[PDB]
């Protein structure tokens, strides 16, 4: 088949400002038609992919004239300038002149401002006591870069296994992310203690952002 | 005003058989040519096949991986296509997609796309716990509300909030896999005035199970 490789793989840029995503396949894709069917598309968190630039070039519908495309052999090239919130996603090049491949991908990140995230804690509801387990919430929302730690604390002791960390992507709004970590214990476990404790460290402070509660 | 809209995915077994439709409106469904595209973690975008026109005696082709087990058709009167495919595999696990053939030389409109997964483990629908102040003062964005989906399997699960109604700092995580399920989390933040004096519940779709769950979260 024809190989599209796609570089790079993870891309930041801040906002207002030029992002170029390459494609490269493993032969030519000059038809005897002589037009050349590389394309390019982007998909958002939770959408399907969008088709941007069709024939390395051209611009389908309600594209802006911030995207634009090129071609030269088996190299290819598709450009956002003055990029905004809204182009956050991934960049896929896919050619229809053989069999049809696509690449694999370039997830755009909107590099912004650092923002210190705000912490809640949610004890567990007594609805899931009985499935055995008690999970204890610790959610931080709004904030960036993406790297956090959430530390819990037991009664004191810090407690590392149970916990589960999960991100949000990145919101198409204000460019933040949420996250949330996960301790869950044995119901039993979760009786014999009194105070939970969360605490975050991001690069927005020194000092961790604690949050608990008393049962 | 190009609509494209799949379904019919769900848990299947290896070896098993699915079908999946596709129904599109706004353009002259008739003339142009129709696409299956699926889309997995282990081998990202991946063409599947094809089927032309009318005129072309609805010609059909078909990557060299589903060759032999996937058949495409369609149905001009009622502006759909159709993928059926056989002898199902792990490796034919993935969100599949249809998309058009567009007259420019590219799939020019995809549907929303709907996820199959092929495995021999059954299906869980999941549960649902309220996240909920935690009791506490007023210092983060007002209150912060939410829902824990655990313990469910295959994925995907959607959560909306008032129905879609309320979709303003909705904060959902990607859900995470452990001893064979899923679970996530899905938040809103409102003001500490309109809650819990208004309504807020949050909705949670799992299309393996068909169930859609409401719950409202109370002060409790
Ligand atoms: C091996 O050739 C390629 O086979 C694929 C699988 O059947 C086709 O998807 C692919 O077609 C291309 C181009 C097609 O666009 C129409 O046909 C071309 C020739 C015209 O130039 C154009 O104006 C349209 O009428 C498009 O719909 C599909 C999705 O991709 C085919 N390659 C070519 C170059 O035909």
């Amino acid at each position: 088949d024809v190989v599209l490789t796609q570089t790079p793989l993870s891309l930041p840029v801040r906002l207002g400002d030029q992002a170029s995503i390459s494609c490269r396949s493993s032969q030519s894709l000059l038809h005897s038609d002589g037009n050349t069917y590389l394309h390019w598309y982007l998909q958002k968190p939770g959408q399907s992919p969008k088709l941007l630039i069709y024939k390395v070039s051209n611009r389908f519908s309600g594209v802006p004239d911030r995207f634009s495309g090129s071609g030269s052999g088996t190299d290819f090239t598709l450009k956002i300038s003055r990029v905004e919130a809204e182009d956050l996603g991934v960049y896929f090049c896919s050619q229809t002149t053989h069999v049809p491949t696509f690449g694999g991908g370039t997830k755009l990140e909107i590099k912004r401002a650092d923002a210190a995230p705000t912490v809640s804690i949610f004890p567990p509801s007594s609805e899931q006591l009985t499935s055995g387990g008690a999970s204890v919430v610790c959610f931080l929302n709004n904030f960036y870069p993406k790297d956090i730690n959430v530390k819990w604390k037991i009664d004191g002791s810090e407690r590392q296994n149970g916990v589960l960390n999960s991100w949000t992507d990145q919101d198409s709004k204000d460019s933040t992310y949420s996250m949330s970590s996960t301790l869950t214990l044995t119901k039993d476990e979760y009786e014999r203690h009194n105070s939970y404790t969360c605490e975050a460290t991001h690069k927005t402070s020194t000092s961790p952002i604690v949050k608990s509660f008393n049962r | 005003e190009v609509k494209v809209e799949e379904s019919g995915g769900g848990l299947v077994q290896p070896g098993g058989s699915m079908k999946l439709s596709c129904v599109a409106s706004g353009f002259t469904f008739s003339n142009y040519w129709m696409e299956w595209v699926r889309q997995s973690p282990e081998k990202g975008l991946e063409w599947v096949a094809e089927i032309r026109l009318k005129s072309n005696n609805y010609a059909t082709h078909y990557a060299e991986s589903v060759k032999g087990r996937f058949t495409i058709s369609r149905d001009d009167s009622k502006s759909s296509v159709y993928l059926q495919m056989n002898n199902l595999r792990a490796e034919d696990t993935g969100i599949y997609y249809c998309t058009r053939g567009g007259a420019v030389g590219a799939m020019d409109y995809w549907g929303q796309g709907t996820s199959v997964t092929v495995s021999s483990a059954t299906t869980t629908a999941p549960s649902v716990y309220p996240l909920v102040p935690g009791c506490s003062d007023t210092s983060g964005s007002s209150v912060t509300l939410g829902c824990l989906v655990k313990g469910y399997f295959p994925e995907p699960v959607t959560v909306k909030w008032n129905y879609g109604a309320l979709s303003s700092g909705v904060r959902t995580v990607s859900s995470v896999l452990q001893s064979g399920f899923y679970s996530l989390s899905s938040l809103v933040t409102v003001p500490s005035s309109t809650w819990p004096s208004q309504t807020v519940i949050c909705n949670v779709a799992h299309p393996a199970s068909k169930v859609d769950l409401i719950k409202e979260p109370s002060g409790p």
